[PDB]
């Protein structure tokens, strides 16, 4: 993957961080839709990584891990949609704030991963997606560890993963 | 504003 | 803790 996730030649980052942010969020909007059923408000009533990291709503006020989820995900789709910011026609160039905007719905993407490893990895298991949900996760990570598009802090929860998959 | 994780109480 | 979070967890890929 190390190859495969480098900038290919004579392509434009911006183009490249873009298509493949794309495959990304197709990728773990899959993944989630696969446990959907087990994340419930009863079974997630905050949203967590484990017993060593929770993320708010705003901060401190929390809400359940599906309301959380589905939030941060339509968020993604919609910026995935707009226009301004992933420009489909030709000649037309990425914004300004695209890096920024990219590297924020990739932490945030890192998040949804985060949640289905520390509190539904047993599902996984039982669909049999295990596999599925490394190479995505690997994939994904590999590609943001090329480009460095997050940051240490936001790794934290799937540090150890991380590094067997290195 | 999906603020960074933080240690739960 | 999950089974990936073991020392000697292999992570199975797609083949
Ligand atoms: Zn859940």
């Amino acid at each position: 993957l190390r190859q495969a996730v480098m900038l290919p030649e004579g392509e434009d980052l911006n183009e490249w961080i873009a298509v493949n942010t794309v495959d990304f969020f197709n990728q773990i909007n899959m993944l989630y839709g696969t446990i959907t059923e087990f994340c419930t408000e009863a079974s997630c009533p905050v949203m967590s990584a484990g017993p060593r990291y929770e993320y708010h709503w705003a901060d401190p006020i929390k809400c359940s891990a599906p309301k959380y989820i589905d939030y941060l995900m339509t968020w993604v789709q919609d910026q995935l949609d707009d226009e301004t910011l992933f420009p489909s026609k030709i000649g037309v160039p990425f914004p300004k704030n695209f890096m920024s905007v990219a590297k924020t719905i990739l932490k945030r993407l890192f998040r949804v991963y985060a949640h289905i490893y520390h509190q539904h990895f047993d599902s996984v298991m039982q669909l049999q997606e295990e596999a599925h949900l490394n190479t995505s996760f690997k994939h994904f990570i590999f590609f943001v560890q090329e480009f460095n598009l997050i940051d240490r802090r936001e790794l934290a929860p799937l540090q150890e993963l991380i590094e067997k998959l290195g | 504003a999906l603020p960074a994780w933080a240690r739960p109480d």
